[PDB]
């Protein structure tokens, strides 16, 4: 809560978890990021920039690639159709 | 009282899962509502609201002595008859 | 070849510039016309939002942006609000002439709108296949009209708009029962008969 409060007030501030010995709680394949984006690029997204300009916020995002499709993450290799 | 699926968008409001975490977007009415994993909540709230609202998050001037003010309209310092 | 004309007829509904109207009730953000297509270099992207409209009703305000040039200028509640200034402003151009703002763009691109709900796209014979989104693709085949981002074909509209969505995370818009009464009209035949 005093890293969420000290973001909002205008100060991010990164790696605090690396040593806290506190991995906030996320689903499997994604760890907590801290200062994401909320338009990560997904499997079945149109390849819009500079449109999503909104502040950063934390969460938990896939890995570097490992796209997202319904609730996972999966290498962009591996992305479906849809019909 | 009828379950619904998600993401859904009804009325202004957008239900939605943001970088995991699920969102509750009101931007028309000036508030965003979000849940994370361990199931702590938070508000959002817009500058139009300027000690205008008040509740069990109280109200939104500067000063923090004062955001007791009960639904009765009077101070408190215990913070549950507040 | 004359020139062509997207449309918003109302609060859901599209006729594309082979002309072809369709159904699609959306909430999300939009992807109505682009030059961003295929194979092609490309110069603008307009995009379309609504909000409160997959039940037309006294709901139903749309926004409009449109990115051309390195521009963002965008529109609601009656007003044109530039938020980025592109750079050949010789071909900026604004009218605000009756009950319509035009907007032209360029020597081949303009847009009309009536401050509430239509969205009245033009083009010219420059582009001619070179274009996509809900408007399609302006090549004269009607038939054609409905192939998504994927690049494919659908027969149902609904999953078509979904394809051009501008945020991949936002909700799909539900099939409906095919109905020729909609929503107050179903079980009030009167009320039927008086719009009718
Ligand atoms: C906040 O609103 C109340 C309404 O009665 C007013 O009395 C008070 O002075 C306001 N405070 C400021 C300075 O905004
Ligand atoms: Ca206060
Ligand atoms: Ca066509």
């Amino acid at each position: 809560e005093y890293a969420r409060t000290c973001a909002q007030e205008g100060m991010v501030l990164y790696g605090w978890t690396d040593h806290s010995a506190c991995s906030p709680v996320c689903p499997a394949g994604m760890e907590y990021r801290q200062c994401v984006s909320p338009c990560a690029r997904t499997c079945q997204s149109l390849h819009i920039n500079e449109m999503c300009q909104e502040r950063c916020v934390d969460g938990c995002s896939c890995p570097e690639g490992q796209l997202l499709d319904e609730g996972l993450c999966v290498e962009s290799t591996e992305c479906p159709c849809v019909h | 009282d009828q379950r619904v699926s998600m993401p859904y968008a009804s009325k202004g409001l957008y239900l939605e899962t943001e970088a995991g975490y699920y969102k509750l977007s009101g931007e028309a009415y000036g508030f965003v509502a979000r849940i994370d994993g361990s199931g702590n909540f938070q508000v959002l709230l817009s500058d139009r609201y300027f000690n205008k609202t008040c509740g069990l998050c109280g109200n939104f001037n500067i000063f923090a002595e004062d955001d007791f003010m009960t639904q009765e309209g009077t101070l408190t310092s215990d913070p549950y008859d507040f | 070849v004359c020139d062509a004309t997207c449309s918003t007829i109302g609060m859901a509904h599209y006729l594309t510039f082979d002309g072809l109207k369709y159904l699609f009730p959306g909430e999300c953000q939009y992807v109505l016309v682009q030059d961003y297509c295929g194979s092609n270099p490309g110069t603008f992207r307009i995009l379309v939002g609504n909000k409160g409209c997959s039940h037309p009703s006294v709901k139903c305000k749309k926004r409009v942006t449109i990115l051309v040039e390195g521009g963002e200028i965008e529109l609601f509640d009656g007003e044109v609000n530039v938020k980025r200034p592109m750079k050949d402003e010789t071909h900026f151009e604004v009218v605000e002439s009756g009950r319509y703002i035009i907007l032209l763009l360029g020597k081949a691109l303009s847009v009309v709108w009536d401050r509430h709900l239509s969205i009245s796209v033009v083009l010219k014979q420059t582009y001619q296949e070179k274009v996509c989104g809900l408007c399609g693709n302006f090549d004269g085949i009607q038939n054609n009209d409905l192939t998504s981002s994927n690049l494919q074909v659908e027969e149902d509209p609904v999953d078509f708009g979904n394809s051009w969505k501008v945020s991949s995370q936002c909700a799909d818009t539900r099939k409906v029962p095919l109905d020729s009464s909609p929503a107050t009209c179903h079980n009030n035949i009167m009320k039927q008969t008086m719009v009718d």
